[PDB]
Protein backbone atom coordinates (compact mmCIF):
# COMPACT_ATOMS: atom_id res chain seq x y z
CA UNK A 1 0.00 0.00 0.00
CA UNK A 2 2.25 2.32 -1.59
CA UNK A 3 2.06 6.22 0.22
CA UNK A 4 1.91 4.24 3.33
CA UNK A 5 5.63 2.46 2.34
CA UNK A 6 6.90 5.43 0.90
CA UNK A 7 6.10 7.30 4.32
CA UNK A 8 7.36 3.74 5.83
CA UNK A 9 10.58 4.10 4.05
CA UNK A 10 11.46 7.34 5.45
CA UNK A 11 11.62 6.79 8.71
CA UNK A 12 13.34 3.56 8.56
CA UNK A 13 16.02 5.61 5.91
CA UNK A 14 15.56 8.40 8.30
CA UNK A 15 15.95 10.35 4.44
CA UNK A 16 13.90 12.38 2.94
CA UNK A 17 12.17 10.48 0.44
CA UNK A 18 10.12 11.65 -2.81
CA UNK A 19 7.92 9.62 -4.90
CA UNK A 20 5.31 9.90 -7.80
CA UNK A 21 3.37 7.68 -10.26
CA UNK A 22 2.35 9.44 -13.40
CA UNK A 23 -0.23 7.97 -15.98
CA UNK A 24 1.99 7.92 -19.59
CA UNK A 25 -0.60 8.57 -21.68
CA UNK A 26 -2.77 11.23 -19.88
CA UNK A 27 -0.26 12.38 -17.87
CA UNK A 28 -2.13 12.21 -14.86
CA UNK A 29 -0.54 12.48 -11.53
CA UNK A 30 -1.82 9.04 -9.55
CA UNK A 31 0.18 9.72 -6.13
CA UNK A 32 3.06 11.16 -4.81
CA UNK A 33 4.38 12.60 -1.95
CA UNK A 34 6.92 15.19 -1.86
CA UNK A 35 6.64 15.57 -5.69
CA UNK A 36 8.40 19.11 -5.31
CA UNK A 37 11.25 18.99 -3.51
CA UNK A 38 14.41 18.39 -5.04
CA UNK A 39 17.00 15.54 -5.10
CA UNK A 40 20.29 14.87 -6.72
CA UNK A 41 19.55 13.03 -9.91
CA UNK A 42 22.43 11.01 -9.93
CA UNK A 43 22.74 8.57 -13.06
CA UNK A 44 18.94 9.17 -14.12
CA UNK A 45 19.88 12.13 -15.77
CA UNK A 46 22.06 10.28 -18.05
CA UNK A 47 18.38 9.31 -19.37
CA UNK A 48 17.74 13.10 -20.05
CA UNK A 49 21.44 13.89 -21.62
CA UNK A 50 20.45 11.36 -24.20
CA UNK A 51 17.36 12.44 -25.22
CA UNK A 52 18.96 16.05 -25.81
CA UNK A 53 21.16 14.34 -27.86
CA UNK A 54 18.96 12.23 -30.42
CA UNK A 55 17.22 15.87 -30.26
CA UNK A 56 20.36 16.71 -32.29
CA UNK A 57 20.26 13.74 -33.62
CA UNK A 58 16.59 14.74 -35.31
CA UNK A 59 17.66 18.11 -36.35
CA UNK A 60 20.37 16.93 -38.32
CA UNK A 61 23.07 18.34 -35.74
CA UNK A 62 24.26 15.13 -34.88
CA UNK A 63 24.96 11.70 -36.07
CA UNK A 64 24.23 8.57 -33.93
CA UNK A 65 27.37 6.59 -35.99
CA UNK A 66 29.70 9.28 -35.69
CA UNK A 67 32.75 8.47 -33.91
CA UNK A 68 34.51 9.45 -31.31
CA UNK A 69 38.19 8.95 -30.35
CA UNK A 70 38.92 10.09 -26.67
CA UNK A 71 42.05 9.31 -24.24
CA UNK A 72 43.50 8.47 -21.02
CA UNK A 73 42.47 12.08 -20.00
CA UNK A 74 38.76 11.78 -20.21
CA UNK A 75 38.30 8.55 -18.25
CA UNK A 76 36.54 9.34 -14.76
CA UNK A 77 35.43 7.30 -11.82
CA UNK A 78 33.74 4.44 -13.22
CA UNK A 79 34.45 3.70 -16.74
CA UNK A 80 33.65 -0.36 -17.22
CA UNK A 81 32.71 0.10 -21.29
CA UNK A 82 34.63 3.51 -22.00
CA UNK A 83 38.44 2.68 -20.67
CA UNK A 84 38.09 -0.26 -23.19
CA UNK A 85 37.69 1.79 -26.25
CA UNK A 86 40.53 3.84 -26.05
CA UNK A 87 42.00 3.03 -28.66
CA UNK A 88 39.03 2.38 -31.25
CA UNK A 89 36.75 5.56 -30.04
CA UNK A 90 33.07 5.05 -29.80
CA UNK A 91 29.77 6.13 -32.05
CA UNK A 92 27.35 8.26 -30.31
CA UNK A 93 25.10 5.26 -29.56
CA UNK A 94 27.42 3.19 -28.36
CA UNK A 95 27.87 6.29 -25.82
CA UNK A 96 24.10 6.89 -25.16
CA UNK A 97 24.19 2.82 -24.54
CA UNK A 98 27.25 2.79 -22.17
CA UNK A 99 25.57 5.66 -20.28
CA UNK A 100 22.33 4.08 -20.13
CA UNK A 101 23.07 0.74 -19.45
CA UNK A 102 25.67 0.34 -17.57
CA UNK A 103 25.64 3.95 -15.57
CA UNK A 104 29.22 4.37 -17.60
CA UNK A 105 30.80 7.95 -16.17
CA UNK A 106 33.11 8.67 -19.00
CA UNK A 107 30.32 8.07 -21.79
CA UNK A 108 27.86 10.32 -20.19
CA UNK A 109 31.03 13.05 -20.08
CA UNK A 110 31.73 12.46 -23.57
CA UNK A 111 28.04 13.39 -24.43
CA UNK A 112 27.94 16.19 -22.37
CA UNK A 113 30.71 17.24 -24.65
CA UNK A 114 28.56 16.77 -27.26
CA UNK A 115 25.77 18.99 -26.83
CA UNK A 116 28.15 21.97 -25.29
CA UNK A 117 28.01 20.86 -21.53
CA UNK A 118 25.84 20.64 -18.09
CA UNK A 119 24.00 24.06 -19.26
CA UNK A 120 23.52 22.81 -22.82
CA UNK A 121 21.58 20.15 -21.00
CA UNK A 122 19.41 22.39 -18.72
CA UNK A 123 18.32 24.92 -21.77
CA UNK A 124 17.29 22.04 -23.67
CA UNK A 125 15.49 20.84 -20.75
CA UNK A 126 14.21 24.61 -19.79
CA UNK A 127 13.41 25.25 -23.79
CA UNK A 128 10.94 22.16 -23.27
CA UNK A 129 8.58 23.68 -20.44
CA UNK A 130 11.33 22.05 -17.30
CA UNK A 131 12.26 25.15 -15.44
CA UNK A 132 13.32 23.25 -12.42
CA UNK A 133 15.69 19.97 -13.57
CA UNK A 134 19.21 21.80 -14.00
CA UNK A 135 22.72 20.12 -14.71
CA UNK A 136 25.27 21.97 -13.23
CA UNK A 137 29.22 19.70 -12.81
CA UNK A 138 30.28 16.75 -15.34
CA UNK A 139 30.78 13.51 -13.45
CA UNK A 140 31.85 12.37 -11.08
CA UNK A 141 30.60 15.55 -8.89
CA UNK A 142 27.45 16.04 -9.87
CA UNK A 143 27.15 13.08 -7.01
CA UNK A 144 27.91 15.08 -4.29
CA UNK A 145 24.88 15.79 -2.63
CA UNK A 146 25.27 18.19 -0.59
CA UNK A 147 22.50 19.09 1.85
CA UNK A 148 20.12 22.17 0.41
CA UNK A 149 22.82 22.18 -2.78
CA UNK A 150 20.23 22.72 -5.54
CA UNK A 151 23.05 21.94 -8.43
CA UNK A 152 22.08 19.11 -10.35
CA UNK A 153 18.75 18.16 -8.69
CA UNK A 154 15.40 17.58 -10.01
CA UNK A 155 11.92 17.66 -8.54
CA UNK A 156 9.75 13.87 -8.58
CA UNK A 157 7.42 15.76 -10.84
CA UNK A 158 9.25 17.62 -12.72
CA UNK A 159 11.40 14.48 -13.92
CA UNK A 160 8.55 12.16 -14.64
CA UNK A 161 6.84 14.90 -16.49
CA UNK A 162 10.26 15.62 -18.38
CA UNK A 163 10.40 11.75 -18.96
CA UNK A 164 6.73 11.74 -20.33
CA UNK A 165 7.43 13.90 -22.76
CA UNK A 166 10.63 12.56 -23.98
CA UNK A 167 9.11 8.80 -24.26
CA UNK A 168 5.65 9.67 -25.88
CA UNK A 169 5.55 13.27 -27.06
CA UNK A 170 6.31 14.72 -30.30
CA UNK A 171 9.24 16.05 -28.44
CA UNK A 172 12.03 13.26 -30.57
CA UNK A 173 11.20 11.41 -33.42
CA UNK A 174 9.30 7.80 -33.16
CA UNK A 175 12.80 6.37 -34.14
CA UNK A 176 14.28 8.70 -31.63
CA UNK A 177 11.42 7.81 -28.54
CA UNK A 178 12.08 4.35 -29.10
CA UNK A 179 15.93 4.06 -28.81
CA UNK A 180 15.44 6.47 -26.09
CA UNK A 181 13.26 3.86 -24.29
CA UNK A 182 15.25 0.63 -25.68
CA UNK A 183 17.90 2.08 -24.14
CA UNK A 184 16.32 2.32 -20.92
CA UNK A 185 14.70 -1.56 -21.37
CA UNK A 186 18.10 -3.05 -21.50
CA UNK A 187 19.32 -0.92 -18.57
CA UNK A 188 21.48 -4.42 -17.07
CA UNK A 189 22.25 -2.72 -13.46
CA UNK A 190 18.64 -2.29 -11.89
CA UNK A 191 17.97 -5.37 -11.04
CA UNK A 192 17.61 -5.18 -7.51
CA UNK A 193 15.20 -2.08 -7.20
CA UNK A 194 11.77 -1.95 -9.53
CA UNK A 195 12.75 -5.03 -11.95
CA UNK A 196 12.79 -6.92 -8.83
CA UNK A 197 9.30 -6.77 -8.14
CA UNK A 198 7.57 -7.15 -11.26
CA UNK A 199 5.65 -9.90 -12.51
CA UNK A 200 6.70 -11.88 -15.74
CA UNK A 201 4.69 -10.36 -18.87
CA UNK A 202 5.94 -6.98 -17.21
CA UNK A 203 7.73 -3.93 -19.46
CA UNK A 204 10.05 -2.41 -17.77
CA UNK A 205 12.58 0.68 -18.92
CA UNK A 206 14.40 2.34 -15.92
CA UNK A 207 16.91 3.82 -15.27
CA UNK A 208 18.57 3.67 -11.48
CA UNK A 209 21.04 6.19 -9.89
CA UNK A 210 23.43 6.22 -6.86
CA UNK A 211 25.27 9.20 -5.14
CA UNK A 212 26.87 10.51 -2.27
CA UNK A 213 25.36 11.17 1.63
CA UNK A 214 23.28 7.89 0.87
CA UNK A 215 21.16 9.34 -2.22
CA UNK A 216 19.48 6.65 -4.66
CA UNK A 217 16.63 6.79 -6.91
CA UNK A 218 15.07 5.42 -10.08
CA UNK A 219 12.90 6.61 -12.65
CA UNK A 220 11.03 4.13 -15.01
CA UNK A 221 8.47 3.46 -17.36
CA UNK A 222 6.41 0.43 -16.75
CA UNK A 223 3.17 -1.67 -16.68
CA UNK A 224 1.61 -5.28 -17.97
CA UNK A 225 1.29 -7.09 -21.03
CA UNK A 226 4.43 -6.11 -22.54
CA UNK A 227 3.53 -2.36 -22.58
CA UNK A 228 4.34 0.60 -20.28
CA UNK A 229 1.47 2.64 -19.27
CA UNK A 230 3.14 4.36 -15.98
CA UNK A 231 6.28 6.64 -14.65
CA UNK A 232 7.52 6.20 -11.74
CA UNK A 233 9.85 8.04 -9.91
CA UNK A 234 11.43 7.53 -6.72
CA UNK A 235 13.95 9.59 -4.82
CA UNK A 236 15.93 9.79 -1.45
CA UNK A 237 18.36 11.45 0.07
CA UNK A 238 20.25 12.06 3.40
CA UNK A 239 20.00 8.50 5.05
CA UNK A 240 22.84 6.76 6.98
CA UNK A 241 21.14 2.92 6.53
CA UNK A 242 23.39 0.43 4.23
CA UNK A 243 22.96 0.43 0.75
CA UNK A 244 20.88 -2.71 1.05
CA UNK A 245 18.50 -1.31 3.27
CA UNK A 246 17.53 1.62 1.12
CA UNK A 247 18.04 -0.69 -1.82
CA UNK A 248 15.33 -2.62 0.39
CA UNK A 249 13.04 0.29 0.67
CA UNK A 250 12.81 0.86 -3.20
CA UNK A 251 12.11 -2.83 -3.79
CA UNK A 252 9.63 -2.14 -1.54
CA UNK A 253 7.49 1.00 -2.52
CA UNK A 254 7.45 -0.98 -6.28
CA UNK A 255 6.48 -3.88 -4.85
CA UNK A 256 3.51 -2.14 -3.09
CA UNK A 257 2.47 -0.11 -6.32
CA UNK A 258 2.69 -3.32 -8.47
CA UNK A 259 0.31 -5.01 -5.89
CA UNK A 260 -1.91 -2.23 -5.90
CA UNK A 261 -1.91 -1.06 -9.91
CA UNK B 1 31.16 -12.58 -9.79
CA UNK B 2 33.14 -11.14 -6.75
CA UNK B 3 36.81 -9.82 -6.53
CA UNK B 4 37.79 -13.96 -4.75
CA UNK B 5 36.50 -14.84 -8.61
CA UNK B 6 39.06 -12.15 -10.05
CA UNK B 7 42.02 -13.63 -8.46
CA UNK B 8 41.16 -16.81 -10.01
CA UNK B 9 41.08 -15.91 -13.16
CA UNK B 10 44.52 -16.05 -15.10
CA UNK B 11 46.62 -14.85 -17.73
CA UNK B 12 46.69 -17.18 -20.77
CA UNK B 13 42.83 -18.18 -19.80
CA UNK B 14 40.75 -18.82 -23.19
CA UNK B 15 36.92 -16.97 -23.05
CA UNK B 16 35.81 -19.70 -22.02
CA UNK B 17 37.66 -20.65 -18.95
CA UNK B 18 37.33 -16.72 -18.28
CA UNK B 19 33.75 -16.95 -18.57
CA UNK B 20 33.35 -20.42 -16.19
CA UNK B 21 35.47 -18.82 -13.28
CA UNK B 22 33.62 -15.41 -13.82
CA UNK B 23 29.84 -16.62 -13.45
CA UNK B 24 28.74 -17.01 -16.56
CA UNK B 25 25.34 -15.81 -18.08
CA UNK B 26 24.33 -14.84 -14.48
CA UNK B 27 27.14 -12.25 -14.05
CA UNK B 28 29.00 -11.40 -17.25
CA UNK B 29 28.12 -9.94 -20.44
CA UNK B 30 30.16 -9.52 -23.80
CA UNK B 31 29.57 -8.18 -27.02
CA UNK B 32 27.52 -5.00 -27.74
CA UNK B 33 29.59 -2.03 -26.53
CA UNK B 34 32.15 -4.49 -24.57
CA UNK B 35 32.61 -6.20 -28.05
CA UNK B 36 34.96 -9.68 -27.48
CA UNK B 37 35.64 -9.01 -23.95
CA UNK B 38 34.13 -9.59 -20.94
CA UNK B 39 32.51 -7.86 -18.26
CA UNK B 40 31.61 -9.45 -14.80
CA UNK B 41 29.30 -7.21 -12.60
CA UNK B 42 28.98 -8.01 -7.96
CA UNK B 43 25.20 -7.41 -8.01
CA UNK B 44 22.95 -5.19 -9.79
CA UNK B 45 22.92 -1.30 -8.68
CA UNK B 46 23.94 2.02 -9.94
CA UNK B 47 28.27 1.75 -9.70
CA UNK B 48 27.93 -1.97 -9.16
CA UNK B 49 32.33 -3.10 -8.23
CA UNK B 50 33.02 -5.43 -12.05
CA UNK B 51 35.80 -6.50 -13.83
CA UNK B 52 36.42 -6.48 -17.29
CA UNK B 53 38.60 -9.51 -19.27
CA UNK B 54 40.22 -8.90 -22.84
CA UNK B 55 41.78 -11.61 -24.64
CA UNK B 56 44.58 -11.77 -27.85
CA UNK B 57 43.25 -12.32 -31.68
CA UNK B 58 44.58 -15.56 -30.44
CA UNK B 59 42.08 -16.02 -27.59
CA UNK B 60 44.31 -16.06 -24.61
CA UNK B 61 43.77 -13.18 -21.63
CA UNK B 62 46.30 -10.04 -21.78
CA UNK B 63 44.23 -7.93 -19.92
CA UNK B 64 42.40 -8.14 -16.49
CA UNK B 65 40.57 -4.56 -15.03
CA UNK B 66 38.30 -4.02 -11.93
CA UNK B 67 36.73 -0.91 -9.99
CA UNK B 68 35.51 -1.40 -6.57
CA UNK B 69 36.19 -4.94 -6.08
CA UNK B 70 38.48 -3.86 -3.79
CA UNK B 71 38.63 -1.16 -0.90
CA UNK B 72 41.63 0.44 0.67
CA UNK B 73 42.30 -0.66 4.09
CA UNK B 74 43.39 3.05 5.05
CA UNK B 75 41.97 5.88 2.56
CA UNK B 76 44.54 8.39 3.49
CA UNK B 77 46.83 9.62 0.32
CA UNK B 78 47.68 13.45 0.82
CA UNK B 79 48.18 15.41 -1.77
CA UNK B 80 51.94 15.70 0.15
CA UNK B 81 52.46 12.51 -0.67
CA UNK B 82 51.44 13.39 -4.62
CA UNK B 83 53.57 15.92 -4.67
CA UNK B 84 56.64 13.76 -3.93
CA UNK B 85 56.07 11.12 -6.93
CA UNK B 86 57.03 11.25 -9.81
CA UNK B 87 57.42 9.70 -13.77
CA UNK B 88 60.69 7.02 -13.70
CA UNK B 89 60.43 6.82 -9.79
CA UNK B 90 60.24 2.53 -9.07
CA UNK B 91 57.04 1.38 -7.47
CA UNK B 92 59.57 0.22 -4.25
CA UNK B 93 60.02 4.60 -4.42
CA UNK B 94 56.32 5.00 -5.22
CA UNK B 95 55.51 2.98 -1.73
CA UNK B 96 57.51 4.65 -0.27
CA UNK B 97 55.76 8.23 -1.23
CA UNK B 98 52.24 7.46 -0.59
CA UNK B 99 51.07 4.97 1.31
CA UNK B 100 50.07 1.56 0.08
CA UNK B 101 47.30 0.90 3.04
CA UNK B 102 45.26 4.08 1.36
CA UNK B 103 45.59 2.21 -2.41
CA UNK B 104 43.98 -0.63 -4.26
CA UNK B 105 44.70 -2.58 -7.85
CA UNK B 106 42.47 -1.44 -10.76
CA UNK B 107 44.18 -4.07 -12.81
CA UNK B 108 46.80 -5.35 -14.35
CA UNK B 109 47.60 -6.16 -18.29
CA UNK B 110 50.34 -7.51 -20.60
CA UNK B 111 49.78 -5.46 -23.88
CA UNK B 112 52.72 -7.52 -25.76
CA UNK B 113 51.36 -10.97 -24.71
CA UNK B 114 52.63 -13.47 -24.61
CA UNK B 115 55.39 -11.58 -24.51
CA UNK B 116 55.55 -10.04 -20.97
CA UNK B 117 57.52 -6.82 -21.52
CA UNK B 118 55.80 -3.97 -20.61
CA UNK B 119 53.19 -5.28 -17.56
CA UNK B 120 51.08 -2.66 -16.61
CA UNK B 121 49.39 -1.81 -13.48
CA UNK B 122 46.83 0.72 -12.02
CA UNK B 123 46.25 1.65 -8.84
CA UNK B 124 43.83 3.68 -7.39
CA UNK B 125 44.34 5.52 -4.14
CA UNK B 126 40.63 7.02 -2.04
CA UNK B 127 41.64 9.64 0.35
CA UNK B 128 38.68 9.07 2.33
CA UNK B 129 35.34 6.83 2.56
CA UNK B 130 32.57 6.84 0.28
CA UNK B 131 31.31 7.11 -3.69
CA UNK B 132 34.21 9.33 -5.22
CA UNK B 133 36.34 10.48 -2.86
CA UNK B 134 39.15 12.64 -3.69
CA UNK B 135 41.65 10.35 -5.14
CA UNK B 136 45.12 9.57 -6.70
CA UNK B 137 45.65 6.97 -9.73
CA UNK B 138 49.48 5.73 -10.66
CA UNK B 139 50.12 3.23 -13.51
CA UNK B 140 53.36 1.72 -13.43
CA UNK B 141 54.38 -0.44 -16.39
CA UNK B 142 57.59 -3.31 -15.59
CA UNK B 143 57.44 -1.37 -12.35
CA UNK B 144 58.33 1.82 -13.27
CA UNK B 145 55.84 5.04 -12.81
CA UNK B 146 54.78 6.07 -16.39
CA UNK B 147 50.72 7.62 -15.41
CA UNK B 148 50.38 9.60 -12.33
CA UNK B 149 47.13 11.78 -11.78
CA UNK B 150 44.98 13.30 -8.56
CA UNK B 151 41.17 14.73 -8.14
CA UNK B 152 40.66 17.25 -5.49
CA UNK B 153 43.28 16.14 -2.79
CA UNK B 154 44.40 18.42 0.34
Amino acid sequence: ETLVKVKDAEDQLGARVGYIELDLNSGKILESFRPEERFPMMSTFKVLLCGAVLSRVDAGQEQLGRRIHYSQNDLVEYSPVTEKHLTDGMTVRELCSAAITMSDNTAANLLLTTIGGPKELTAFLHNMGDHVTRLDRWEPELNEAIPNDERDTTMPVAMATTLRKLLTGELLTLASRQQLIDWMEADKVAGPLLRSALPAGWFIADKSGAGERGSRGIIAALGPDGKPSRIVVIYTTGSQATMDERNRQIAEIGASLIKHW
Amino acid sequence: FSAEKYEQIQFGMTFDEVWEIGGGEAACDTGGVIGDSILCFTESGDYAPYGGFSFTDEGELWSKRNEYLYKAKTPSVKLSHYNRTALGMTEAQLWAAVPKDSCVSQGESYPNWPAKTGFEEKYYCAAATGLFPPSASFHLTDGVLTYRYQRSLT
